[PDB]
């Protein structure tokens, strides 16, 4: 089973700062790399498919960056709608593990 | 859209079934996976279908309590849980899968699952 | 100089449907040499995957063949994912028989 460690926990910032969110696979798994929002009274919804390509609808603002084992998840300019949780998601080999997961929240 | 069954209160060790229907596309198109998120923690992936096939693949611990199912022939994926616990209360998605992207593009609302 | 990698997708044997083959996807004429190679069913990375030596030519630049055990079916699913310095994101080739 491949371990997504998911890091920061939690994490506080302002409107229209930037924050990077991180997650290491415990073994390389390419670029087979999602990330997922999800807001409250939500499901999850996909932002980040193959590591760096945004899913449709995904605004500019989010960007995903890594290969191998290091990924990066990078939020540009944060409005309210977006101090919400995100999860990374490893589909190299089955079981599709998580990550621990990230909640944005407001100074 | 992917229309989930309505939520469930039941006893503890009872036993559940979820269903998971899409509007739009048939069951046999695509895999079904199906997560686990308990209240205000993270999420948790179960397993996943291909209908087509009849393929389940589970993580290893969710194989004594969760069978996943499908019924073609009402194009619907159906998520069992078994002798439920208080560990068992969580909301269950289920998602669709989307081969251009490697990933589960839409979700659906999910079920809510208590155990009083 | 660098290029952009071609990608071929094909069986072993002729396809027949409910027959065990060998899907192979071959990956030749690219560099620098860091590739990902996948062989795919419904964009699900397929796990029981080997792959040849990563070998070189003057001619050909790198080259790399990658094939796992299949069994054809009906419906269009099988392809290949291959992803490089030169592309933008994961480039996806699906199986066809009659190509």
């Amino acid at each position: 089973d491949i371990q997504m460690t998911q890091s920061p926990a939690s994490q506080s910032a302002s409107l229209g700062e930037s924050v990077t969110i991180t997650c290491l696979a415990s073994q390389t798994i390419g670029t087979w790399l999602a990330w997922y929002q999800q807001k409250p009274g939500k499901s999850p919804q996909l932002l980040i498919y193959a590591a760096t390509s945004l899913a449709d609808g995904v605004p500019s603002r989010f960007s995903g960056s890594g290969s191998g084992t290091k990924f990066s998840l990078k939020i540009r300019t944060l409005q309210a709608e977006d101090f919400v949780s995100y999860y990374c998601q490893q589909l190299y080999s089955k079981p599709y593990t998580f990550g621990g997961g990230t909640k944005l929240e407001i100074k | 859209q992917l229309q989930q069954s309505g939520a469930e209160l039941v006893k503890p060790g009872a036993s559940v079934k979820l269903s998971c229907t899409p509007s739009g596309f048939n069951v046999k198109d695509t895999y079904i996976h199906w997560v686990k998120q308990r209240p205000k923690q993270g999420l948790e992936w179960i397993g996943r279908i291909d209908p087509s096939d009849g393929d389940i693949k589970y993580d290893p611990k969710f194989q004594g309590k969760a069978t996943i199912t499908a019924d073609t022939s009402s194009n619907t994926v159906s998520l069992q849980l078994s002798s439920l616990t208080s560990e068992d209360t969580a909301v269950y998605y289920c998602a669709r899968w989307f081969g251009d992207y490697g990933a589960m593009n839409y979700w659906g609302q999910g079920t809510s699952v208590t155990v009083s | 100089i660098q290029r952009t990698p071609k990608i071929q997708v094909y069986s072993r044997h002729p396809a027949e449907n409910g027959k065990s083959n060998f899907l192979n996807c071959y990956v030749s004429g690219f560099h620098p040499s860091d590739i990902e190679v996948d062989l795919l069913k419904n964009g699900e990375r397929i796990e029981k995957v080997e792959h040849s030596d990563l070998s070189f030519s003057k001619d050909w630049s790198f080259y790399l063949l990658y094939y796992t055990e299949f069994t054809p079916t009906e419906k269009d699913e099988y392809a290949c994912r291959v992803n490089h310095v030169t592309l933008s994101q994961p480039k996806i080739v699906k199986w066809d028989r009659d190509m």
